[PDB]
């Protein structure tokens, strides 16, 4: 029970991240009820959660979360329904999650972030159908881009180039971002709208994505590799920390999967009897995967290697 | 005073949110009645047994709040025409649940998009739902002014933006919408929310609004200007599109986040204010006019009937039209009667249908200004009315007027006269049968006898309007045939519509007619050609008369005589739209028939495409004889 923080937590569980020495960020969302907000969680003990009692820090948001990323290892940026992307800073005793800025620059919801190789930059995307580049030490929006024709689904950053990252609407294009070409957006191509992103940590030029169908992909950048994992929408696609990582995938048929290298499958989990929403793989423990859920569940597997 | 709402995507709390947006000075609230992240199965488990709430309680606000303030909104991952089966169930599903919970509140409003070309689906279900019960719930379909597509930013690189211009695929989303209502059978609760962009698209584009049911246009943040003191402003062109926007009447919608942090957000709403009372105030006939904006009425039969008191009132609260009478009177005497005659020379000045006596008051002001000499007759058939002429004759005419109680058909003059004044006229000229009924007096008229008006002639133009074709579809009565409401005209002050062509000449008519076979009946045939795009709901008719010489009364619009509130436009329907292309002709087809007992008008269009043959024999309208 830290100072400012909530007392009950959302029920709406959207995102789960673990940092390097293992604690456990959490962001949950009100998406029914007489209020409809957010809140930040920090459980340094895994096993905790979601006991907002035993947790090590916490503080609430006006709105819901929609994403959300580290920003180093105190640094928290976040996806709010009022359009705002948010970041907020843990303390120096971590006790506390203060707020650093929340600018509102999009024109309805914040749907996805991400942040670059460089740390100091992010980008977002959201249901006004923009695509912006922030700046995360001026606090302020270097670039706005409008490349697409439907909402922003999803934007993954490269893991080593800082000017490279994905993206994926609903007007069913993929888009390779480069900021450094005088047209920066480029479209990689019938199928069904993209819905999940995820770089290939080891190979700079791969690439997997899923579809609104439950196909996750194996994409090249020129000249593919599918398989059928979900029954309906991909929601989220995370890759293990191993040499030759696993892929982690999610859906809202209410099941996790972890796939090889050829998409083929090795785990699964219907554990979750609600979306599942994020997953995070444990830095400590390479065999141990956490999911979260509306469920309000946070599951820790253990995935056979 | 502007009706202006909020949209907003993101309410924490309703009771702290609707209090912000009144504090700033808005009427309503476009917000979600769900969470629009909030996606629900229906149908596979476990994720379809989700405990609830689904939603937030009614409780929150008052039945009057709901039913006032709110504008329910539609969640954005309902996608009833997604090319997957899943997807489909859950969006129908959840369209009808979303959609009966705005029901349940008594919403007055909500908000569906359209976002895309095709919205078969959504329309189904949108018209599933309005047969679903009796209500008047209005359905705003949120489309843009251009298609997301056509405006997005040329930064794809293997993906440019056109440059070269398609002139029908920058009207697509008029298409969009058309083709939406059009499955939807032009349900009258189904209007448009037009969306403005930054880049206003060609003015055809725009022009294919016009006459569309516009209920609310939504004005984003981002399509505001800065001044020197930053305060949001908009260009000169999209100021124009407010004007005409204000015409309309349509409530404006405010969406996207503050842009202009340094002001409040009231200074958007306060700029619409603004350009509000920055404009011309109701010039006398706007006035006047105002409140029968698109009002449907009944065509006048003063022959057939007979007019109430306040008919007449209305009549006579026009003194630019009888001042054109007075000045067509005094012009012809001054031709008639030479000076060295002005004492000897007594003219016989004859009111045809003088019914409270305006036209009487005329010629004698006439007379005098002129300085000669006349004898006045006043016809009038209309018995209560013939009480206001001889009330009046006693107390102040006298022996100079002479009131006659009879059918200027009828009646057995006891000389001839020198000059017969008429308003026999309606809005279509000869609609109210003026060339029979002065073709029957004109046997008491001199040989050398002048007619005021000497002539009239109707003019008729294509317009697009879908309002009106809906409120004439609505006329449809329980004992007479389903269409007849489409084969009669109206009396109506224009105002959602859009002129296809200009105005034509119908039918003409001259006074005296001295041709020895004399036949009424008519038969004309109209070319219009048509510059743009739309769809054909009927013909505008107007009028010219000339009262003497050069002094005139007219309704067409490009000679209408200024300050003149009386006559309205009429309006012929067509029982079905007719799409026109770009470049074709609309050639229409009017006949004036008549019999010993009754006169009628017959309409057909027979290009780009036929219709079929309108009030046929007159039986679904007739003008009594
Ligand atoms: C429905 N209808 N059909 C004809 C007329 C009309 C109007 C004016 C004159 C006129 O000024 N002179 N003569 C004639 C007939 N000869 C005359 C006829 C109307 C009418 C009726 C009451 C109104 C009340 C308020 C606003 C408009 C009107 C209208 C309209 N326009
Ligand atoms: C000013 S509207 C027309 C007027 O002319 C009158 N009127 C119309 N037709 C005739 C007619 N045939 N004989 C006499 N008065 C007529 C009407 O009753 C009304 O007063």
């Amino acid at each position: 029970l830290p100072p400012n923080a909530p007392a009950c937590m959302e029920r709406q569980l959207e995102a789960a991240r673990y940092r390097s020495d293992g604690a456990l960020l959490l962001g949950a969302s009100s998406l029914s009820g007489r209020c409809w907000a957010g809140s930040l969680w920090l459980f340094k003990d895994p096993c905790a959660a979601p006991n907002e009692g035993f947790c090590s820090a916490g503080v609430q948001t006006e709105a819901g979360v929609a994403d959300l990323t580290w920003v180093g290892e105190r640094g928290i940026l976040v996806a709010s329904d009022s359009g705002a992307v948010e970041l907020w800073e843990l303390d120096e005793n971590e006790t506390l999650i203060v707020s650093k800025f929340c600018k509102y620059e999009h024109d309805d919801i914040v749907s996805t972030v991400s942040v670059l190789s460089s740390g100091t930059q992010a980008v977002s995307g959201s249901k006004d159908i923009c695509i912006k580049v922030w700046d995360l030490a001026q606090q302020v929006v270097l670039s706005s881009y409008r490349a697409h024709a439907a909402q922003v689904t999803c934007v993954a950053a490269s893991p080593h180039k800082d000017s490279v990252f994905l993206s994926c609407s609903e007007d069913n294009r993929i888009l390779l971002w480069d900021t450094r070409c005088p047209k920066p957006a480029s479209q990689i191509g019938p199928g069904y709208l993209p819905t999940s992103l995820a770089w290939h940590p080891q190979q700079s030029e791969v690439f997997v994505f899923g579809d609104e169908n439950g196909t996750v992909s194996l994409v090249d950048t020129k000249s593919v590799l599918s398989s059928a994992v979900h029954s309906q929408c991909v929601t989220g696609l995370v890759f293990s920390p191993h040499s030759v990582p696993f892929l982690a995938s999610l859906s809202e048929d209410c099941s996790l999967a972890v796939l090889d290298s050829s998409l083929s499958e090795l785990f699964r989990s219907q554990a979750h009897r609600d979306f599942v929403r994020d997953a995070t793989w444990s830095p400590l423990n390479h065999s141990l995967l956490t999911t979260v859920g509306w469920d309000h569940q946070v599951v820790h597997h253990v995935v056979p290697t | 005073r502007v009706s202006s709402g909020r949209d907003l995507n993101c309410v924490p709390e309703i009771a702290d949110t609707l209090g912000a947006v009144a504090k700033q000075g808005f009427d309503f609230l476009c917000m979600p009645v769900f969470h629009p992240r909030f996606k629900r199965e229906f149908i596979q488990e476990p994720a379809k047994n989700r405990p609830g709430p689904q939603t937030r309680s009614d409780l929150l606000l008052s039945g009057r709040d709901w039913n006032t303030l709110i504008v329910g909104k539609l969640s954005p991952w309902i996608r009833p025409d997604s090319k997957v089966e899943k997807i489909r169930r859950n969006s129908e599903a959840a369209m009808l649940q979303e959609l009966n919970f705005g029901a349940y509140l008594g919403l007055p409003a909500f908000l569906l998009p359209l976002n895309q070309e095709d919205n078969t689906n959504l329309a189904r279900v949108l018209t599933n739902h309005i047969h679903t019960g009796h209500h008047s719930s209005m359905f705003w379909m949120r489309v843009p002014l251009v298609a997301p597509e056509d405006l997005r930013d040329d930064i794809i690189e293997n993906a440019p933006t056109t440059h070269t211009e398609e002139y029908s695929g920058e009207e697509k989303t008029w298409m969009w919408w058309h083709n939406f209502r059009t499955l939807c059978d032009y349900s009258k609760r189904i209007a448009v929310a037009l969306e403005i962009g930054a880049d206003l698209p060609s003015n055809h584009v725009i022009d294919r609004w016009l006459g569309e049911p516009i209920k609310a246009a939504i004005l984003p943040t981002s399509i505001f200007l800065t001044n020197k003191k930053g305060f949001p402003v908009l260009s000169k062109m999209h100021q124009r599109l407010i004007f005409r926007l204000l015409k309309l009447e349509v409530q404006f919608i405010i969406t996207g986040t503050n842009h202009h942090s340094e002001k409040e957000f009231c200074s958007y709403l306060q700029y619409l204010e603004y350009l509000s009372q920055n404009r011309p105030p109701p010039n006398a006939y706007e006035l006047f006019a105002k409140g029968y904006e698109d009002y449907l009425q009944s065509p006048l039969q003063p022959l057939m009937d007979n007019l109430e008191s306040q008919t007449y009132e209305v009549f006579e609260k026009d003194p630019i039209k009888y001042s054109q009478y007075q000045q067509a009177i005094y012009k012809c005497l001054l031709d008639r009667v030479p000076e060295e005659e002005k004492d000897t020379n007594v003219q016989v000045l004859m009111v045809l249908g003088a019914g409270r006596g305006p036209l009487v008051n005329a010629s004698l002001r006439a007379a005098k200004q002129a300085d000669r000499r006349i004898k006045l007759y006043a016809v009038e058939k209309n018995p209560n009315a013939v009480v206001t002429l001889e009330n009046w004759q006693f107390e102040e005419w006298g022996s100079q007027v002479t009131v006659v109680s009879s059918d200027m058909r009828e009646w057995v003059a006891p000389e001839k006269a020198d000059i017969i004044v008429s308003e026999l006229l309606g809005s279509f000229a000869d609609n109210e049968l003026s060339p029979e009924c002065l073709d029957g007096a004109q046997h008491f008229l001199k040989d050398d006898g002048v007619s005021i008006p000497g002539e009239y002639t109707s003019f008729l133009a294509p317009i697009s309007s879908s309002k009106l074709y809906n409120e004439v579809r609505a006329c449809r009565e329980k004992d007479r045939d389903p269409e007849a409401q489409f084969e009669m005209p109206y009396v109506v002050r224009l105002h959602n519509f859009h002129q296809l062509s200009a105005p034509q000449p119908c039918f003409t008519f001259s006074h005296p007619n001295r041709d020895p076979m004399i036949d009424n009946n008519r038969y004309c045939t109209l070319e219009f050609p048509v510059e743009v795009n739309t769809v054909l709901h009927g013909f505008a008719g107007y009028f010219e008369t000339v009262l003497y010489q050069d002094i005139t009364l007219s309704i067409r619009p490009e000679t209408h005589s200024p300050g003149m509130f009386s006559w309205f436009p009429i309006l012929f329907p067509i029982k079905q739209p007719i799409t026109v292309r770009e470049g074709q002709t609309i050639c229409v087809r009017f006949w004036r028939c008549s019999n010993s007992k009754k006169v009628w008008y017959e309409w057909a269009v027979t290009a780009p495409v036929c219709s079929a043959i309108h009030n046929p024999t007159g039986r679904s309208y007739t003008i009594g004889l």
